[PDB]
């Protein structure tokens, strides 16, 4: 947990989710589910253009 | 800015891409492929010297 | 009149290695005047044959016999003067193999059409001069009557 | 201005657990909105993760720069990394409860009439496929009845519309190949397909799973890009768990049940190899024993004791797979090769074999002899690690 | 002639685990010490 | 704003028609399905759920000839009521022949 | 020797390479990770060497 | 801790035979008899009233009263 | 240590008269410790002895028989049933769930006070109960449902 | 030597199984150590082969 | 020859050791050549019927001819999901000092169903919490457990040494609005059972709340639901390919129901025939004995339903039957004129 | 219940995780009828306790 | 008050840790003959792998327990052995064998194979979606390094 292991090779980062997985056959491969509560919190900066 | 090698491989092909048994392709089934995706009726067969 | 081929088959055995399935069996058959050997596979549950059994099967390219090449697309729907009309078994497939015979390595003559009935075989193996009109990768009929 | 907007459709996210092996467990994707509160997502992509959904966590990155979501989207799409960069084995493929779905659809005697083929190709239109035309093939019998083979149906998977440039062709052998067939297999083991068209064989892992190449989905990346195999697998995976619902697939307690006759053989078999090692025990311990060459005398006895156990063992499995009939869900799992293997089968049916530690017999914990149970300096098969009953008719302790 | 063998043989545990068995150790080592 | 129509592709063409429903389940879908299948001029008839979550479905139909593939559905849909009528009529009269008869 | 060598079980099977009687197997537990077990196949009788899993 | 109203698979009111069930158990009937004379034909409700637990009653023998 | 019946000219020491006496009370284990019928074994000295585990079993060289069988199993393995038909590694990872199921705690669940409890709503005992859970008593306090 | 009655009375279930002290309200369970017999020759190979 | 088994695969549906087989129904235009099996509704309004076997409270047996697996299905699905009853979804509580949970509490009265007549009401709008005469409805309940003041010494029973210690649902008492009271005879509203257990109570304890009863359908919620079991099963037609004699004919009244095979002696010898193929369950022991599975041939009528409803007291299933139907002539007619406002 | 009656009746090793030995992690034939084979913590604890 | 939903993990006294994938509703739950519908669905190829005939064992005995209201063993080396409970359900009148003839409720056709339906004892454990689900906002960061 020192500086060049802990917090320099590997480090925590926010704007993340960590949630159990279920299977859904109905879903493209290349896509994925992600609930609302957990898409309520993560959010996106987009800006504004024409 | 040390070389390594002069070629990667030897040859330079991306291992992900190799189709064969650490061969870029298998001339067999390709040619079974193009035979069957373009099947021209009205030309004649060819022979060995042609 | 697309009848690529057409003769008269007699069993000769059932199924060589056992019951392999319930609906499907591999029916091996000879012809009684060519030297034209088959191995089919049909659905028996619909059409059931025997050992001591014959059938006249037909080779067609179309179904109608007016000439009508017109086979774009079959409606079950349809009610016209057919073929099939004179047939008992038909069955839609695509001759997708030609392949001579490996026995004979000098002065080979005969040669073998493997047909996709929907997964169901079709090997007819004989002399190239009855398979004349046979190519690959074209969609075919096959018509069966069972005889006396 | 700046806007920090919901999690949407359409973003591209990162889906990564907390094991990372190769590079595929991690890859990015197309984040979609669902009500419910798990990270769902294709079965397809497991392979790469080698999550089982047995409560185990998944983390979920989001970027928060255009470049970092493109070059998620580019490098780690999942259409782009359908092989592993180690030997280029595909490894998003076909997965347990699609291969035996495929397998029993693509069986000979699968027979459809209109109104249930129809149904089963309209349970893929569904989203993009909306748009596209059904293309329903001719029937192969029509005079006594219209019906649909299973064949056709798997087809259309890979050609749905007429439109479609896709022109799948393969030819290989399967897992139960007989090695005289070459498309005249008597178990249909040879795999051919001409024009995204499956003329004979049958599908399986060989074909379908990510085992190893001449798959067809790698087939259809390799030739006609990631589109057309992303789509082929999205209508596979939406069609199979339709059909394997509306046919029904069970395992009871008869389907893993032993037969008279294998019975019987079991019961010779254990006689013969037990007498066997009887004469190899009095022949070693009293007189001399014909001595392996490049170990010793004890070892020798060891190695033909295991032999036998796993001859007997082996002849078993034999006898219970010859006398078990078709339509047993172990066995079609068996053939298919989604789950389990013959090996497995005979263990539970037929006969467990030889206890092995660290490659070889049980040693004797207590002093010259495993368990008091046994008598001293006994290498009886029982004695050291045999297990003569199945898991079916139970085990010793 | 096989030999005969005692059918209520398992009522001999249950007698054992009134004085001993599963919490027994624990109290009787506490209750020594 | 339940039922809405989708055609095949950009050409608008009238042949393959998408009816997407709403606030529907297998039942309805299924009912309809078995009633517009025994169509004679029906080339294609299949319906599909989206996903289980929402209360939505799919009919493809696809005609054989130049039929606009909207008819076909307003047939079955009047079959399918011409059969609910016919069935409540005869299980009413069955109950109250049962009915009488147990006195 | 060929004779020492063939100190094993299985013989008549069908192998996945050549389909062939004679064979060689080897039968591995050592895996937690992959629940099922694992096959290591020789089918050698006119010195073929096959080796896979 | 309590006997359920509705049965898990199939629904049907149950409950309120668990009293009646405990009467079965009070006379001379036994458990096969007893579910017969309660109409349960299907093996659901049986396995709801019989591997069923009356827990309340230890319960409301730690209730405060 | 643990406890054998004593074998003695292959024949046990302890017969049907001698357990019907211990069901009605005449008799207890104590009583079979001090008449010779049955005795503590350490490892050591288990070593040197021979066991049988049935009568069946039973040989001329035979010191001590086998009371149980199932007694092999601890506390959480007893609660598998038929656990001799299945795989070892799935026997473990049901010991581990079982050690984590939610389910009645005891009478006095509701006046306790933890950082942390749970509760099922409807528990129901198991229908497949093995003779280890009526002797912990398991079926009076039970963790899950039959479905 | 109670009886349920009375641990009904002391807010005890009768049966817990028991065997753990209480300190600071918290529950604490003395595991059963495992060890090597002492006063004993243990003749072993070394780190060496000896 | 080939016509029976088209026959068969049709019109049966045959049951064999390991699996079943013509399961699909295929009656359909184009699949049989030798057949016009296009629609017509004379055909199908001739071939149709329905007869009731049996019909008491709570249960109701019947077996329709000439309809399809699809409508069926779809008649079973809107029984058990797509009929509107009432139910309680919102629960007032004032003090409530019983050891049940509150939510539990509460799931257990809405699973407790409702006598009143569903038809009589309407869904509920959205929001509105309040609720108004015409889609609501108002139990209160309020039980107050005490000591006996005379019994007996010991008074081992609870029964003897408390009063209402059990929370049976005929404590609780229908509370009208505005003019329900008027409209709905007394009797009429009140639970289904009148015995169900709701909770056990102690000395001190009180349960005071009031529930709300309001109009849902089976698929929102299962307490919603009316019936208990609705189902249907094809009816079995079980055929002896050969006369089956002798003792062997007993074996076959030991391997089917005891209620379908009946024996008798012709000349003096045994010989089993077919007498209720109905009461059969098919639990396909047949197949154990080895000489007399070439002499049966199980088999299942594709246009033969027979429907058992048992409904949980709050409408006679008949009624639920009626409802039922309309419910899906409700649906087709939604459909039909959204279809008419598109054109 | 099952939790506190299985955790009131476990046994710790002495190593406790000092070298991944494999040796005691193993099971051993001195284990029966005195120890449960089966039950065992699943993880890095698996041998150990 | 939890309710059991998507993510929630379940045991089944055999190892077989499970996850709830889907709910679905009762219409859409085939039935028996009876009208029975099984309330949990459990995938068959994680049989085959793990070898859990005991699990099966353990469903006939608890069928057969249910039909003639009695507890069989499950006790280590012995208990009720399958030829009873067969014995039990030939008596009972269902199948010997567990399997019986079931109908797809979404099709309203019955299945090609029978269907094995069985009381098994379900124990839910404590992971549960809605303890282990965490999103992470910026939010707080460590005083020494300013990371999450
Ligand atoms: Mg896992
Ligand atoms: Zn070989
Ligand atoms: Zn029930």
């Amino acid at each position: 947990q020192g500086r060049f292991r802990g917090n320099l090779s590997g480090k925590r980062v926010d704007f993340s989710g960590r949630t159990v997985i279920s299977p859904d056959p109905n879903l493209r491969i290349d896509e994925v589910a992600v609930p609302v509560h957990v898409a309520k919190i993560l959010t996106f900066p987009e800006k504004v253009n024409k | 800015g040390d070389i390594i090698q002069f070629i990667y491989g030897g040859d330079g092909l991306d291992p992900a891409a190799m189709e064969g048994k650490d061969e870029p392709l298998e001339f067999k089934r390709v040619l079974d492929n193009i035979k069957a995706v373009f099947p021209c009726p009205s030309e004649p067969a060819l022979s060995k010297n042609e | 009149a697309g009848i690529l081929f057409e003769d008269i088959f007699d069993v000769k055995d059932i199924d060589p290695e056992g019951k392999k399935f319930d609906r499907v069996s591999r029916l091996h058959c000879e012809s009684e005047s060519f030297k034209m050997d088959l191995i089919l596979d049909v659905n028996i549950q619909i059409y059931p044959v025997d050992l001591g059994d014959k059938f006249r099967l037909v080779i067609a390219s179309t179904l109608y016999e007016d000439g009508t090449l017109d086979d774009g697309e079959y409606n079950p729907t349809d009610d016209r003067p057919s073929r099939a009309d004179q047939f008992e078994y038909v069955m839609y497939g695509k001759v997708y193999r030609i392949e001579g015979d490996e026995t004979s390595t000098e002065a080979a003559t005969r040669l073998s059409a493997y047909v996709s009935y929907g997964g169901l075989l079709m090997r007819l193996q004989g002399d190239a001069n009855n398979l004349h009109g046979f190519e690959v990768d074209s969609r075919v009929y096959l018509l069966m009557k069972k005889l006396a | 201005d700046i806007v920090e907007r919901h999690l949407i459709d359409g973003d591209v996210v990162l889906f990564n657990r907390q094991p990372s092996l190769h590079k595929l467990s991690i890859m990015a994707h197309l984040a979609r909105v669902k009500p419910h509160r798990t990270f769902r997502f294709n079965e397809c992509v497991c392979t790469p993760y080698n999550a089982d959904f047995d409560g185990d966590e998944m983390n979920l990155h989001l970027p928060q720069t255009e470049e970092a979501k493109a070059e998620a989207l580019v490098l780690m799409g999942t259409k782009a990394n359908l092989v592993t960069p180690r030997n280029g084995e595909p490894l998003i493929a076909a997965i347990q409860d699609f291969l035996t779905g495929a397998y029993l659809l693509t069986l000979k005697d699968t027979f459809f009439d209109r109104a249930k083929a129809c149904q089963i190709i309209a349970s893929i239109l569904v989203g993009k496929d909306e748009k596209i035309k059904v293309r329903l093939p001719p029937p192969t019998i029509l005079k006594p009845v219209t019906l649909w083979t299973g064949k056709q149906i798997f087809s259309v998977i890979l050609r749905p519309s007429d439109d479609n440039p896709v022109r799948a062709n393969l030819r290989t052998k399967g897992k139960q190949y007989c090695g005289k067939g070459e498309d005249l297999c008597a178990n249909d083991s040879y795999v051919t397909i001409q024009n995204s068209e499956l003329m004979s064989g049958s599908m399986d892992k060989g074909t379908l799973g990510s085992g190893s190449k001449n798959n067809i989905f790698y087939i259809l990346l390799r030739d006609w890009g990631q589109n057309e195999a992303a789509d082929a697998m999205s209508r596979l995976a939406r069609l199979a768990p339709v059909y394997l619902s509306n046919r029904g697939f069970s395992i009871g307690i008869g389907d893993v049940t032993p037969g008279q006759g294998l019975l019987k053989a079991k019961y010779e078999l254990l006689n013969a190899g037990y007498k066997k090692c009887d004469e190899y025990i009095e022949a070693l311990n009293t007189g001399k024993l014909q001595q392996q060459p490049g170990c010793t005398a004890e070892e020798t006895l060891e190695a033909l004791i295991l032999k036998e156990l796993s001859v007997i063992r082996d002849h078993a499995g034999s006898a219970c797979l010859r006398e078990l009939d078709k339509s047993n869900s172990p066995l079609t799992m068996a053939l298919c090769g989604s789950k389990g293997s013959f090996i497995n089968i005979s263990q539970m049916i037929a006969c467990v074999g030889q206890q092995a530690i660290s490659g070889s017999r049980v040693p004797d914990g207590f002093e010259n002899r495993s368990l008091p149970h046994f008598e001293k300096h006994s290498k009886l098969p029982a004695a050291k690690g045999f297990v003569a009953n199945s898991f079916y008719s139970g085990l010793t302790p | 002639a096989p030999i005969p063998t005692v059918e209520e043989k398992w009522r001999l545990l249950p007698a054992f685990l009134k004085v001993k068995g599963l919490v027994k150790q624990h109290i009787d080592s506490f209750n020594y010490f | 704003k339940t039922a809405l129509e989708m055609v095949q592709a950009a050409g608008t063409d009238r042949h393959c028609v998408t009816f997407v429903l709403h606030e529907e389940d297998h039942t309805l879908g299924n009912s309809l399905r078995y009633m517009i299948m025994k169509n004679p001029e029906v080339e294609f008839c299949g319906y599909t759920t989206t996903h289980p979550s929402e209360s939505k479905i799919n009919l493809r139909i696809q005609t054989r000839g130049t039929l606009p593939a909207v008819e076909p559905f307003q047939r079955g849909l009047n079959e399918l009521m011409n059969v609910c009528q016919h069935v409540l009529d005869k299980f009413e009269a069955s109950i109250k022949d049962y009915k009488d008869q147990k006195a | 020797g060929a004779a020492a060598w063939e100190n094993v079980d299985s013989t008549a099977e069908s192998c996945p390479k050549c389909e062939h009687p004679r064979a060689y197997f080897m039968q591995l537990q050592t895996r937690s990770a992959d629940e099922p077990m694992t096959t290591f196949y020789k089918c050698c009788n006119a010195q073929c060497g096959h080796r896979w899993r | 801790m309590i006997i359920p109203v509705r049965c898990f698979t199939c629904g049907k009111i149950v409950g309120n035979k668990w009293e009646a069930y405990l009467g079965l158990l009070q006379a001379e009937y036994t458990e096969g008899d007893a579910l017969d004379a309660l109409g349960l034909k299907r093996y659901c409700c049986r396995r709801m009233l019989l591997a069923h637990v009356d827990l309340i009653e230890k319960l409301l023998n730690y209730a405060p009263l | 240590c643990r406890p054998y019946i004593i074998v003695k000219k292959q024949k046990p020491a302890v017969t049907n008269k001698h357990m019907e006496e211990l069901a009605q009370g005449y008799r207890n284990f104590e009583d079979f410790l001090h008449e010779s019928l049955v005795e503590y074994l350490d490892v050591n000295e288990e070593n040197d002895c021979n066991i049988a585990l049935y009568e069946h079993t039973i040989n001329k060289d035979t010191t001590h028989l086998e009371i149980e069988p199932f007694t092999l199993l601890g506390v959480c393995a007893g609660l598998i049933p038929y656990p001799h038909h299945n795989q070892s590694p799935r026997n473990t990872y049901q010991c581990a769930m079982g050690k984590q199921a939610m389910g009645t705690i005891g009478y006095n669940q509701r006046n306790r006070i933890d950082t942390l409890m749970y509760l099922l709503a409807y528990p129901q005992k198991p229908m497949v109960k093995t003779k280890t859970i009526e002797l912990i008593e398991f079926e009076k306090l039970p963790a899950g449902q039959n479905a | 030597g109670k009886t349920p009655a009375e641990f009904a009375k002391l807010n005890e279930c009768p049966l817990d199984p028991g065997g753990y002290f209480i300190v600071k309200g918290v529950e604490k369970v003395i595991l059963i150590q495992e060890q090597l017999s002492k006063n004993r020759i243990i003749v072993e190979a070394d780190r060496k082969g000896a | 020859a080939a016509s029976q088994a088209v026959e068969e695969m049709r019109s049966r549906v045959v049951l064999g050791e390991f699996g079943v087989r013509n399961v699909h129904t295929t009656d359909f235009p184009g699949n049989y050549s030798g057949y016009d099996d296009a629609w017509d509704q004379d055909r199908f309004e001739k071939n149709f019927r329905v007869d009731v076997v049996h019909m008491d409270e709570n249960s109701l047996e019947f077996d329709m001819v000439g309809i399809d697996a699809a409508i069926a299905n779809a008649f079973r699905r809107i029984l058990l999901a797509e009929v509107p009853t009432m139910a309680v979804e919102k629960v007032l509580v004032y003090n409530n000092t019983s050891i049940v949970q509150d939510e539990i509490l509460a799931h257990r009265l809405g699973l407790i169903p409702i006598h009143a007549d569903p038809r009589l009401f309407e869904y509920r709008n959205q929001g509105d919490e309040e609720g108004t005469e015409i889609d609501t409805l108002q139990f209160r309940l309020q039980v107050r457990c005490t000591r006996n003041p005379h019994a007996a010494k010991d008074s081992s029973d609870p029964n003897e040494l408390y009063v209402n210690h059990k929370v049976y649902t005929r404590h609780m008492t229908w509370i009208p609005l505005g003019n329900q009271a008027d409209l709905f005879p007394e009797g009429t509203i009140r639970p289904v059972h009148d015995d169900i257990l709701i909770a056990q109570l102690r000395p001190g304890q009180e349960i005071d709340l009031l529930m709300h009863c309001v109009k849902g359908i089976g698929k929102d919620h299962a307490k919603f639901s009316p019936v208990a079991t609705a189902s249907y099963r094809l009816l079995p037609d079980i055929t002896l390919l050969e006369p089956v004699e002798g003792e062997a004919a007993e074996e076959l009244s030991r391997c089917f129901s005891p209620g379908v095979i009946e024996v008798q002696e012709v000349q003096g010898k045994k010989v089993a025939r077919v007498a209720n193929p109905r009461l059969d369950t098919f639990s396909r022991e047949i197949f154990r004995n080895e000489k007399l599975k070439k002499v049966v041939r199980l088999a299942r009528v594709r246009d033969h339903y027979i429907f058992s409803v048992e409904s949980t007291g709050v409408l006679p299933p008949d009624v639920l039957v009626s409802e039922a139907i309309k419910v899906l002539m409700g649906k087709c007619r939604r459909f039909l004129d959204e279809l008419d406002a598109v054109q | 219940y099952i939790s506190a009656l299985g955790m009131m009746t476990r046994i710790s090793s002495q190593f406790e995780k000092t070298r991944k030995v494999s040796g005691p992690r193993s099971l051993q034939p001195s284990q029966w009828g005195m120890l449960c084979p089966s039950d065992t913590p699943e993880g890095e604890a698996c041998g150990l306790v | 008050t939890r309710r059991p939903e998507i993510g929630d993990k379940f045991s089944s006294r055999h190892g077989q840790k499970g996850v709830c994938g889907l709910i679905v509703p009762q219409e859409d739950m085939p039935f028996c003959d009876s009208g029975i519908c099984p309330d949990i669905i459990m995938n068959p190829h994680g049989f085959p792998s793990r070898m859990t005939v005991g699990k099966l064992i353990e469903l006939l005995a608890g069928k057969a327990g249910v039909l003639d209201g009695r507890f069989h063993y499950g006790t280590a080396f012995g208990g009720s052995k399958v030829k009873d409970v067969c014995e039990d359900l030939v008596r009972h009148g269902y199948n010997y064998l567990g399997k019986d003839y079931v109908t797809s409720g979404i099709t309203g056709e019955p299945l090609e194979a029978y269907i094995y339906f069985g009381p098994v004892y379900y124990q839910k454990l404590k992971h549960m979606v809605l303890d282990k689900m965490h999103a992470r906002a910026r939010g707080p960061r460590a005083v020494l390094t300013r990371q999450p």
